[PDB]
């Protein structure tokens, strides 16, 4: 809850990489101890992956954009449409929420400034021993990007 | 005299933000494609931003444009009582017949 | 203490107030049985039993009408302006769609205020208004195509421009509303499941409307465009073991649900169309499914005869109820406006609906808030 | 002093509650950064930040360079303690003599 | 809301004004006053 383990996780959520990763590969028995630290790791590994599963799956995911929208509240004096109404909150969690009306954000915005999204293929091969050495079978705690590698590895035999 | 400058500069500070009367927002949309609104960014009117900016503006009498806003807010249901009342029976009638003359 | 302290809806405060609202919803003072016709044949059996189950339950996008059709007879239709379920039968109509078959699915019109489109069995789509003065129901076209073998289902688009009729053999066809009630494509469903003879158990639209989710028997689900007029295949993602039972859709747009013939039930976001939730229902299959209008409540009901309530964030329970001495295959279904649902299932085949005093979870709330406040200010 | 704050913006909520009478709403009792008019407008940014930079201009000339603190409490001044700590419009007066308790 | 019925005719149409009066919606006090419920 406090000390050294606390100040691993904070950084790890803000946008340090490279203090951590210095700290688990002298240490790497630090996993055992919380299972957050392979879950925050797994959202700094899931922003670099995210521009290139888009575009693999190039005409499906870029439509995908447009898909995501919501139904408006019809009401029946001349039976109008009007849209929902929702407000911002700045929170400290770092997953992105929305509750009955209210939406919730992380305030620190520039979390990743300091990372670059990687290029095609030749990228995630340079980048996985790096990363994905760390958390070596805690990979099977993020499911959804277990879903993720496989689904370039499919979209890449075809093309 | 600076005993007296140093607090006139405290309640200009605490006028801005905190305590700081603002309008209450009636939501208006036009493109149907939208479906979703965050109330941060509402803004107001073009008519009512020209009119609230020249409080703040140097040289100009007080009185000359708080009668800019009598004028305002005149023609504010002037607008609202002509679309309030020609959308009222006038076209409400004319689509009564004809939609039953169309299913006939 | 903990009420006042989080003056803004969070993650813990909202799951607390929902167990209360669906608590407070079970009791005595907040049930009532639909005056229907059944429930005046019923009550006469019991007081001095063939079943007929229902086959579709929909309600109108405004919230203002519901219409229901029996296995072996009627439509019938309930006009609910604000009074809560007394308020007036209009029509029912015991040779609805012919007086030779059945009346399978429904679907009202997004647009026009009063209409409907009943399917029967055979291969014509009957389109009818419900006459609000009178207590009728005339019609108003009846369409047909070359090659149409026996349509099953029918929906509208959320927005009211588009049609979808299927068979779960031949064919599915689109019809546009806009201009008149014109065939503008068909595809056969071999080009859509390349493996075997599937037979299409389930479609919904998207809440753009302009995607297609069919869900096979195999487990299949595909997922394929309507632009203009074309009709072609986006996607093929082998989901489930079993045949895809029901889907249904996020009210905010972030996510749509799943449902199988094996105890599964998975919840996909929107974006990279990957799982994101599973709940662990290991007890039958799942047979209805539904979700609430803000997005909150998912009312999951199985071949157990039980009825659950989950969380669509977490995948926590909320309240369970067991439902074991009726012969029903029971339907949740919630109001589209406010946050109140009729669950199918009395006696035989009935309908109650479960109501409050409040209609949403988010006035509930704000009621609570202020009578805990004033034993603050009397302290 | 806190309940003009209180009872400004608990009017203007139960202002939106009518108007457009889609959405409910409890926020907070907060400091609202600036309302929706001060924000972004240029024309009141531009002339109020050269008010400031040339209130700078006397702290920094060679001429004014004898000058109380800004935070400063007065005590040999009879007047002036009392017309501190009594206006409701400042408060950063009577939050000093807490701190200072 | 009370104009004449000269500044009547400036954003409505003669034609709706010629059918305001019979019909008994506007009254006149030449200021004419009408009683609506617009929102």
């Amino acid at each position: 809850l406090f000390g050294k383990i606390k100040l691993l996780e904070r950084l790890l959520i803000h946008g340090c990489v490279i203090p951590v990763i210095h700290v688990l590969k002298q240490y790497p028995k630090v996993l055992y101890v919380s299972e957050s630290l392979s879950r925050y790791l797994g959202r700094v590994f899931e922003y670099l992956l995210n521009p290139l599963y888009t575009s693999m799956t190039s005409s499906g995911e870029s439509k995908d954009m447009a898909t995501a929208l919501m139904i408006t509240r019809i009401d029946n004096g001349i039976l109008a449409h009007k849209p929902r109404l929702i407000h911002k909150y700045k929170t400290h969690e770092p997953f992105e929420s929305l509750e009955l009306n209210s939406s919730y954000v992380f305030y620190y915005s520039e979390w990743n400034s300091n990372l670059t999204p990687f290029a095609s293929v030749n990228d995630l091969f340079e980048n996985s021993h790096i990363y994905l050495s760390i958390i070596g079978p805690y990979l099977g705690r993020i499911p959804t990007l277990l879903s993720k590698i496989s689904r370039i590895g499919v979209a890449d035999i075809q093309k | 005299t600076f005993e007296h400058l140093n607090r006139d500069t405290l309640r200009y500070i605490n006028l801005l933000k905190r305590l700081s009367v603002d309008l209450a927002k009636q939501v208006e949309v036009s493109d149907p494609s939208v479906t979703v609104y965050e109330m941060d960014k509402w803004v107001p009117s073009e008519k009512l931003q020209g009119i609230l900016e020249q409080y703040c503006a140097p040289d100009t009498d007080i009185r000359g444009v708080d009668a800019q806003i009598k004028n305002y807010l005149d023609q504010i249901k002037m607008a609202r009582a002509k679309f309030g009342l020609e959308n009222k029976y006038s076209l409400k009638e004319r689509l009564s017949t004809l939609t039953k003359e169309l299913n006939h | 203490v903990d009420i006042l302290n989080q003056k803004t809806i969070t993650s813990e405060v909202a799951a607390s107030v929902t167990s209360k609202y669906l608590q407070s919803t079970f009791s005595k003072g907040n049930t009532s049985h639909i005056e229907d016709k059944r429930f005046i044949h019923v009550s006469s059996r019991s007081h001095s039993i063939t079943p007929n189950e229902i086959l579709s339950l929909k309600f109108h996008v405004s919230g203002s009408s519901m219409a229901y059709s029996r296995m072996d007879g009627s439509l019938t239709v309930w006009f609910i302006k604000d009074a809560s379920f007394d308020k007036s039968v209009e029509v029912y109509i015991p040779d609805c769609c012919g007086s030779d078959k059945l009346a399978t699915d429904l679907s009202w019109n997004p647009t026009s205020l009063n209409q409907i489109a009943v399917v029967s069995n055979s291969s014509e789509i009957s389109l009818l208004l419900i006459n609000e003065k009178s207590l009728t129901a005339s019609k108003l076209r009846t369409l047909s195509l070359g090659s149409k073998t026996k349509v099953n289902t029918c929906l509208y688009d959320p927005l009211g421009n588009w049609l979808l009729a299927a068979t779960k053999s031949e064919k599915i066809y689109l019809f546009d509303v806009k201009k008149d009630h014109s065939s503008v494509c068909s595809l056969n469903i071999s080009d859509i499941s390349q493996e075997d003879n599937d037979v299409v158990y389930s479609l919904a639209w998207s809440n753009g409307g302009s995607h297609i989710f069919i869900g096979f028997k195999s487990g299949y689900l595909a997922i394929l465009k309507a632009k203009h007029g074309i009709l072609e295949v986006c996607t093929k993602i082998k989901a489930h073991t079993g045949p895809i039972t029901e889907i249904k859709m996020d009210p905010w747009g972030r996510n749509f649900i799943t449902g199988s013939i094996d105890g599964n039930c998975y919840v996909w976001n929107m974006k990279s169309l990957c799982c994101e939730l599973i709940i662990n229902d290991l007890n039958s299959a799942v047979t209805t499914l539904d979700v609430c209008h803000l997005g909150k409540i998912l009312g999951i009901c199985t071949e157990d005869e039980m009825v659950y309530f989950y969380d669509l964030n977490s995948g926590n329970l909320l309240h369970s109820k067991s439902l074991a001495n009726y012969k029903t295959d029971p339907v949740l279904k919630f109001y589209p406006d406010k946050s109140w649902y009729i669950m199918s299932g009395k006696n035989d085949t009935l309908s109650n609906h479960f109501v409050k005093n409040e209609k949403n979870l988010i006035t509930y709330w704000k009621d609570m808030f202020d009578n805990t406040m004033i034993e603050k200010r009397r302290k | 002093f806190y309940s003009k704050i209180k009872m400004n913006n608990r009017t203007r909520y139960s202002l939106e509650e009518a108007l457009n009478t889609e959405y409910y709403a409890n926020y907070d009792v907060m400091t609202p950064k600036l309302p929706v008019y001060m924000k972004h407008s240029n024309a009141m940014k531009m002339d109020r930040n050269e008010f400031w930079a040339n209130l700078q201009n006397i702290k920094e000339s060679d001429d004014y360079t004898l000058r109380p603190t800004i935070m400063d409490i007065s005590l040999s001044n009879t007047t002036c303690l009392y017309k501190q700590l009594t206006q409701e419009d400042d408060d950063y007066y009577r939050k000093q003599f807490i701190l200072q308790l | 809301l009370v104009v004449t019925r000269a500044e009547w005719e400036k954003e409505l149409g003669t034609d709706l004004v010629k059918f305001l009066i019979e019909k008994n919606y506007l009254k006149l006090v030449e200021r004419y006053r009408i009683y609506d419920d617009f929102s």
